[PDB]
RNA sequence: AGAACCUUACCUGGUCUUGACAUCCACGGAAGUUUUCAGAGAUGAGAAUGUGCCUUCGGGAACCGUGAGACAGGUGCUGCAUGGCUGUCGUCAGCUCGUGUUGUGAAAUGUUGGGUUAAGUCCCGCAACGAGCGCAACCCUUAUCCUUUGUUGCCAGCGGUCCGGCCGGGAACUCAAAGGAGACUGCCAGUGAUAAACUGGAGGAAGGUGGGGAUGACGUCAAGUCAUCAUGGCCCUUACGACCAGGGCUACACACGUGCUACAAUGGCGCAUACAAAGAGAAGCGACCUCGCGAGAGCAAGCGGACCUCAUAAAGUGCGUCGUAGUCCGGAUUGGAGUCUGCAACUCGACUCCAUGAAGUCGGAAUCGCUAGUAAUCGUGGAUCAGAAUGCCACGGUGAAUACGU
RNA sequence: UCAUGUUCACAUACCAAACGGCGCGCG
């Protein structure tokens, strides 16, 4: 049909969905939803905007997503999904931005510091 | 390091540059499962009997111009601190500090 | 509060690299080396031509040396003997063949490694410290330097005691990555040891890049 | 063209006293022969001599 | 037949104007030359001890980055092929031209 | 950023004395080669092969040998003689100068005061007017978008299919870099001295320095380093220099610091199964296949690499088991057998297999880190390196609690 | 509710156009 696309991105993940009129399916990497995320915050996470547009029931969604892991990913397929959305309605920004779906989280990971043991955990200190 | 450290370094290189047909030829020899005991025996004596120095393992790095036997750096061939030197007036190309 | 070179936190930025060569791992360190042997060979014969920057610039299994200078009539010589010689032995240090070129550097009173190797000298040969520093921030501002400092440190006139002092004109915006710095240092080996000249000249603030 | 009528290395260099592949440019140079491409670096007045 | 050409340097800049310049070498003598396909940049660190003695956490991390420029020139003709092998680039940047 | 030998600087014994490392002459010899006996080796005696590159050729330069000394040599002492480099207060917001004015003067003022700020940040005032080094910005990285280009990377839509982006293809998307755009209290309302600012909101990927790095003012501590280096003075010079083999730096009544692993069920074990990032690689990474319980071995593609290799992420998820036991927790310790690196693993390597199965049941006084993709927890890589990390330096996965307030 | 801190030692200072036919013309 018309085919709308976006790409979401979070942590270091990339999904790729491209949102198409139909029944509400999800495919993930030639996998069912349940199959790819068998987790429950996962799957919400990836529904939630479609519930919030009453459109769970109205779309078909091919989705393909690179790089991190679990969370990362959902949360990478969450931001294309609105993203595609927006493409498709634009009368959704509204609703999406509200929700705080728009928003990329620019949270990575803080690189380890010469110095300390990790990002900020410095050694255990002493007088003597 | 000392001129004489220096030396010794240079001594050892050498030699190993010398050796290091007849070492491998040796060694080839020893390692061979498809070889005689007695064969490999006498390689074996062989190797002993050839200078120590030879063997590559016996060469430490040293920094190229202070002779400095630690904080070594393969693709400079520089001790930490004549790098850090080289790299601040720019003699090293390419260099530069990083920041990410 | 130790403070990061100049130039070393200037490359890339405002400042190039004097070695400007590509090598893969193989022949680095091999080549890193040989530029060593290069300069100070070069150094070493062209002390008294007064000699700022060697950039060495190796394409193709050869070398091109670019001598920047304040006398390049004493760098050449007559009808480039010496240049000549210079570039043959060059030529054997590398183990390539050689190509020397001569930059003339017109103002050596805003050029900073010129600048340190005229206090030195004089400190060497025993002139009041404070007298030269302060002539060579003269000259500089004189020539039209945006801004000098210098420093020099220990055991100055022969005092027990080292002490460093510096003198500071215009402005030298240190902490500025776009402020064009030009910094060197030279040691002046007096009878009383070593003693360390710095120089920074602020030629302007360059916005290209 | 090198070995045609004219290579530099059998007769001799077209530059005034510097050499053609480039790598010598200076009279402590002088008669050194390359191996970029095999010129002698000699005077250029010699290529009407030999 | 397509000649693929491998430009690395250190500096970025350089290396695209000398892609830059086999491209037009090759667009001028009548060749399909594919594009200047930027490869991934290497980013070798390193990380060295400032102080010439103790003091472990006073540190340096230096690093070199290699650019990559991969230039595939379709139909490898007499002119096209005779003007790669005269052009001479700039020094800093190393070029690699396998013919396959 | 890595002590078996080396490293190595220390000890023991064995040795050398213009010397291991340079220049300089003198004169005898091409270098080098190949083996032999004695020796722990350093070496000391031999036996063979070559006896050559270039000369105007009265020989030279490359390279040994011997003798003379001038000298070399020193990881010997002084970091309180020094350069250079570094820590530190402290990434704290401060520290000064010129001219003017005030004071006999040391000095003051500027640089305080009213607000404000992360900020001596900014505005207003004001015998100050200006300036400098700092703050901020300029730099790197990360978060959004756009243009360009498309292999070794990609596969939306097309046909083919061994159902593998694999092959025709496509250039859309991810991604790869290069160049642009973007964030400035810019817009809105209020508070405010007609202010600087502050409080909220609008849009926006991002909001008030967006997150993170680099960046460390004048100075302080006669702080650290003469053992990276350099260096003034002093000292040794048939020895505080040089060569060698073996040992030591790994000792062990004990005391402390920093870590790892645990004490278990939010867990151990078994079987299945998912999702990374960033790196390295030619005296290198090493696939496939075969053998080995295994560490590994044999053969042997590839590949200076978005191509090949290292290289299977682990925590997770599902099913089973164990059922609160010093245990199917824990793995120290020790015995036996091996593998690999290496001239060589006794002192003193790593790893594997079989056996063994300590202490330890959450730790006294006290004390440390951390404010967000942080802590906690999980794996992965790199330098050094023949071999030898629980350290260091990096990378991603999951991912909190709390901040009333001074 | 909070006691104590050995001795001596502080530096700086007036690189400049090239070779052959065919012609016409001058002498
Ligand atoms: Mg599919
Ligand atoms: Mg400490
Ligand atoms: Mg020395
Ligand atoms: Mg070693
Ligand atoms: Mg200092
Ligand atoms: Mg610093
Ligand atoms: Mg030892
Ligand atoms: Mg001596
Ligand atoms: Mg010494
Ligand atoms: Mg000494
Ligand atoms: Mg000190
Ligand atoms: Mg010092
Ligand atoms: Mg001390
Ligand atoms: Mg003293
Ligand atoms: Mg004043
Ligand atoms: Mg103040
Ligand atoms: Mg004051
Ligand atoms: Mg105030
Ligand atoms: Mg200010
Ligand atoms: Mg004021
Ligand atoms: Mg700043
Ligand atoms: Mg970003
Ligand atoms: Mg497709
Ligand atoms: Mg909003
Ligand atoms: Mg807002
Ligand atoms: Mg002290
Ligand atoms: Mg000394
Ligand atoms: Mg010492
Ligand atoms: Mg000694
Ligand atoms: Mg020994
Ligand atoms: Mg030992
Ligand atoms: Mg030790
Ligand atoms: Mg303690
Ligand atoms: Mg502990
Ligand atoms: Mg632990
Ligand atoms: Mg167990
Ligand atoms: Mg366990
Ligand atoms: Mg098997
Ligand atoms: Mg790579
Ligand atoms: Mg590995
Ligand atoms: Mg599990
Ligand atoms: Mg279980
Ligand atoms: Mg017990
Ligand atoms: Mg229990
Ligand atoms: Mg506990
Ligand atoms: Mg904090
Ligand atoms: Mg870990
Ligand atoms: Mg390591
Ligand atoms: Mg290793
Ligand atoms: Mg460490
Ligand atoms: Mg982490
Ligand atoms: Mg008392
Ligand atoms: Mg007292
Ligand atoms: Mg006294
Ligand atoms: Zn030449």
């Amino acid at each position: 049909e018309n085919q709308y696309y976006g790409t979401g991105r979070r942590k270091s993940s990339a999904a790729r969905v491209f949102i198409k009129p139909g029944n509400g399916k999800i495919v993930i990497n030639q996998r069912s939803l349940e199959q790819y995320f068998g987790r429950e915050t996962a799957r919400m996470v990836v529904r939630q905007p479609l519930e919030l547009v009453d459109m769970v029931e109205k779309l078909d969604l091919y989705i393909t997503v690179k790089g991190g892991g679990i969370s990362g990913q959902a949360g990478a397929i969450r931001h294309g999904i609105t993203r595609a959305l927006m493409e498709y309605d634009e009368s959704l920004r509204s609703e999406l931005r509200k929700a705080g779906f728009v928003t990329r989280d620019a949270r990575q990971v803080e690189r380890k510091k010469v110095g300390l043991r990790k990002a900020r955990r410095r050694p255990q200190f002493s007088k003597r | 390091a000392k001129q004489s450290m220096k030396a010794r370094e240079v001594k050892r290189v050498a030699l190993a540059d010398k050796y290091f047909a007849k070492r491998a030829e040796l060694k080839a020899i020893i390692s061979d499962v498809n070889a005689s005991d007695e064969d490999r025996w006498n390689a074996v004596l062989k190797l002993q009997t050839l200078p120590r120095d030879s063997s590559p393992s016996r060469q430490r790095n040293r920094c190229r111009q202070t002779g400095r036997p630690h904080g070594f750096l393969r693709k400079f061939g520089l001790s930490r601190i004549k790098v850090r030197e080289a790299a601040m007036r720019g003699e090293i190309p390419g260099l530069k500090k990083a920041s990410w | 509060g130790q403070k990061v070179h100049p130039n070393g936190i200037r490359l890339g930025i405002v400042k190039p690299w004097n070695s400007t060569w590509f090598a893969n791992t193989k022949e680095f360190a091999d080549n890193l080396d040989s530029d060593f042997k290069v300069r100070q060979y070069l150094t070493k014969e062209l002390a008294k031509a007064s000699v700022s920057r060697i950039v060495i610039e190796r394409p193709a299994k050869s070398i091109r040396v670019t001598i920047h200078t304040a006398r390049p009539g004493i760098v050449i010589g007559k009808k480039g003997e010496d240049v000549e010689k210079l570039r043959k032995v060059v030529a054997d240090i590398a183990g390539v063949p050689a190509q020397i070129n001569i930059a003339e550097v017109r103002k050596p009173e805003l050029d900073a490694k010129l600048v340190a190797d005229s206090i030195t000298s004089q400190l060497e040969r025993r002139v009041m410290f404070r007298r030269a520093m302060k002539r060579a921030v003269q000259n500089a501002m004189r020539l039209g330097a945006k801004g000098i400092k210098v420093e020099v440190s220990g055991r100055l006139g022969g005092a027990e005691i080292a002490r460093t002092e510096w003198y500071r004109e215009g402005r030298v915006p240190l902490h500025t990555l776009r402020a064009d710095i030009d910094y060197n240092t030279s040691e002046a080996h007096t009878t009383y040891g070593v003693i360390g000249v710095k120089v920074w000249i602020f030629k302007g603030e360059i916005l290209g890049g | 063209e090198r070995d045609g009528l004219f290579c530099a290395r059998i007769f001799g260099p077209v530059k005034d006293y510097e050499c053609l592949c480039g790598k010598y440019k200076r009279l402590k140079h002088r008669g050194v022969i390359c191996e970029k491409c095999g010129v002698e670096v000699t005077q250029t007045k010699v290529r009407r001599e030999r | 037949q397509r000649i693929r050409i491998r430009l690395k340097a250190f500096d970025h800049r350089l290396i695209d104007q000398a892609t830059a310049e086999i491209v037009e070498t090759a667009k001028r003598t009548g060749a399909q030359v594919r594009g200047p396909i930027p490869l991934p940049t290497r980013k070798e660190r390193f990380t060295v001890l400032i102080s010439p003695h103790v003091n472990k956490d006073a540190r340096d991390q230096y690093e070199i980055r290699t650019h990559l420029r991969l230039v595939d020139i379709v139909e490898p003709t007499e002119k096209t092929v005779d003007a790669l092998m005269r052009l001479d680039l700039a020094a800093g940047v190393d070029v690699q031209i396998s013919l396959g």
